[PDB]
């Protein structure tokens, strides 16, 4: 459950 | 997937879209700090192992008869909550019911703007009720000064030697600069003699990225190599929304995070503090 | 699966997979130098026939019954251990296998991260424990001076005449360019009259990777070309990782490789040195 | 296929590619240099024709009666073998079963090394034992000067001389060039205010590959037309793998080749010829 | 048995 | 059955 | 081997038991030396462990936690080749072999003679161009000088001392004796008025022999302490003939051994120096 990784 | 709410469930996760959409678009400090996974609900502390110490390989024979270790020296820490709450009208969500218009959710994406500069202080300046170190707080950073950074090209000059005390400490790979938006504009200018951009003409040195944050002050500039081992950004939540009822007669709402930095290495970082004193 | 191993097998293949794939990204040395056979357990010693020379004759008609040999100039090189080690605590396996979240292996990317790099100090230093020649230490290496890479387009004009000098001595092919990080920077110049950055006038010439290792001086660097029966790398051990046994509570470990490069010709290398002190 | 040996089927075909890999990389003769049919074994002495400036056409409207063909001076040659001779010794390949490696074969390129570069110095300056000449020394092949073509603009001056000069005895077609090293290292300058290298403006002049070779040693090049009415090479027996038994416990082996070079017409080689004078 | 290969 | 021809 | 070499598999081992059992009379060297394992021929290079440091055991009722061991020092050897060849004769290998009498091989007994002494060449003095260390050529190995060993009873008083100064070092076991053949024909003799051998009074101090070697030019001698933990050598092949090929109409053979030896604790040999000079 992970939402918002950008790099 | 929702118990109950004044909104379709198809409409629902519209809001989980512009609440991450307009939240990666503001967030740079995620961009070259590998996190973690998440951890669940149920995990309000996290470990990190402060080494301070690091030294090189050997290579004599078939083996010894001992493990050569570093220190450890364990530290614990707890994790925060950041939050940011926001308000969505009854008569405006009736009137765009009635006649069919899509619902504008502009105040959420402004919600998590928030949200997502508050989460960028506590990760350079770093938190003081639960005491946790920032980026450029913690004991032995390799501290580093410099001044007059736009005559004629000592802008480049002023970081290689900056590397070289981050070398010498058995430090190297990947790095990763972050200048103030007062340095980033000054090293746009024209180099001398090379005939090429001087934000170009480092780019190819420090290889994982320059960027500008505005969380910092003016004159100021942190170095650090990237990759796990040196930096981590535990986290237990992401960008979530939460209904808190119907009080009164409108609809509020509330988005949240749960993060910590730790830093595992402190030796690995490097800091341009760039005064005239 | 040999050992009694407190970590299962499905995230054993973890540790294999983070000890290589940070080790992917730090390996300079063998990016351009072909890779020997692995021997295996049973070797631990290695030759290499040094030529030196030319040797040219037998211009005549049919016949001439006799036998004319070349000169060997025969060494045995032994083969190096290359290890580092690490540990990992109980209480801390227990707890991140309790409820239920993948292992933290932040702490074996470092010891891959260093064994990585004395094995690229040893390919271009040598070592003196062993007697075993770098790259830049190797006998009858053709040196050439530098004079002022620093301006105006004497940096590509430098290259050319160290591509002379292995032109002479009947090498040519695909030849590869390591130089210092200092020095990288020196090529990313404009090219003076015609507008182009200097190196895009040396990819054209050199038809591998300018490449750019950090475990170098300031002014050096090294032109050497490629291939078999010119020099490689003699392997006998990937980067395997030994369970140690579990001394008291905690299980500590050993990551380790065991490799030799070996110079068969040392005239095809070319070294700038730029001894200016 | 062999009638017998020390080796293996399988194993003797990599030799024979170990060969003929390390021979294309080097000779730059039959670059540019039509081949002649494999005349076997059979052939022991070819036949070749001095032409010189031949004869002219009719412009008759109905014909006439008496065939006229020009002269011919059919001189004789021989063919001779050109080889090197190579050993693989007892101990090292009957070690390298024992434990299971696959065997060197560096001795093989090192042994092609030589007899490709020894064919290169019999085509560029003749053999005096079997009195065939070169491409240096032939009789009647329209010298011309370079005046010190150093640092001007006066490279590409000076070899559109050169193609001049060949043009006003009508030979058109695809010119070759092939230059000393230091020559050739000579052209990668920039021409003067016209923002490319020299090499480039060369290589649309000539089109049919500017070449270098080791085999010329003071300041020199040749510029040849090429075509199979003009100049041509007689192979008679490619580059093999002969096998002479075993004297003290070792396997000797021989690479060897027949070629010979007949020129036609002598009037289509132009010389640089560097009076330094 | 190899495991890093790098071309 | 000819060697090595090079264009 | 078996190329249809002109001697059957039966009366080949008449060529062995000839070479086989005329070496041992010849050969001092491995008659107090513990011979190694056959190496085979996968090995050409061995090490060995120069410990030159003691320790003693304990006593105690339960073992101890910690472990003690020694040092090692590990040093490469490389393993040289001894040959000496010898020829058979056409018409006189057909007339025993057409008449059914046993061929006689007296040359080839005359050829291993030679090659044993050649061992005890290496084997008491040290190959130089291998640079392995002879047996009085060692570092740190006991001196002791002599004086006129001619007297009445001169001899056994000086090899009590050059014993005790070898007893204090800790190295008390069956000793061994090689003398110049000078001192083997002066040790026992004919004497004035006393009438002692000197040998009886000699041979029960050493209990392991007091030989004599012919290697030994000068007049000088060794005492050495035995053992397969102090010094042996090694074997990769033993005493082999092979068959080289029919140059001309005979056929010859040649014998060929490999050994090394290697010492590991050089303080349990004592060098009689013969102070003469």
């Amino acid at each position: 459950t992970v939402g918002s990784l950008i790099q | 997937l929702y118990p109950d709410s004044p909104l379709t469930d198809q409409d629902f996760n519209q809001l989980d879209q512009t609440v991450i959409e307009a939240a990666r678009r503001q967030l740079v400090g995620r961009r070259f700090i590998e996190l973690y996974g998440p951890l669940g609900r149920g995990m309000q502390s996290v470990f990190n192992d402060i080494f301070m110490e690091s030294h090189e390989a050997k290579m004599d024979f078939q083996g010894s008869f001992d493990t050569e270790v570093e220190s450890s020296r364990r530290v614990n820490y707890t994790i925060p909550m950041l939050y940011k709450d926001f308000v969505l009208y009854w008569r405006d969500l009736e009137q765009s019911k009635a006649l069919d218009i899509p619902i504008d959710f502009s105040v959420a994406a402004n919600a998590a703007r928030d949200v997502a500069f508050l989460e960028d202080q506590m990760i350079f300046h770093g938190s003081k009720e639960f005491d946790i170190p920032g980026l450029m707080n913690v004991k032995g950073r390799l501290t580093h000064l410099i001044g007059n950074w736009y005559e004629s090209g000592n802008a480049f000059q002023d970081i290689v030697e900056a590397r070289n005390k981050l070398l010498e400490m058995n430090h190297n790979g990947p790095y990763a600069l972050v200048l103030s938006p007062e340095l980033y504009s000054l090293l746009h200018r024209v180099h001398k003699d090379t005939n090429v951009l001087e934000i170009e003409h480092v780019r190819e040195l420090i290889t994982a990225g320059v960027f500008q944050s505005p969380v910092l002050k003016g004159k100021s500039g942190v170095i650090v190599n990237t990759g796990r081992n040196n930096l981590d950004l535990a986290i237990s939540e992401d960008f979530e929304t939460a209904y808190l009822g119907e009080e009164g007669m409108n609809h509020p709402f509330r988005v949240y995070e749960t993060v910590v930095l730790r830093i595992k290495r402190p030796a690995a970082i490097c800091t341009l503090i760039d005064p005239e004193e």
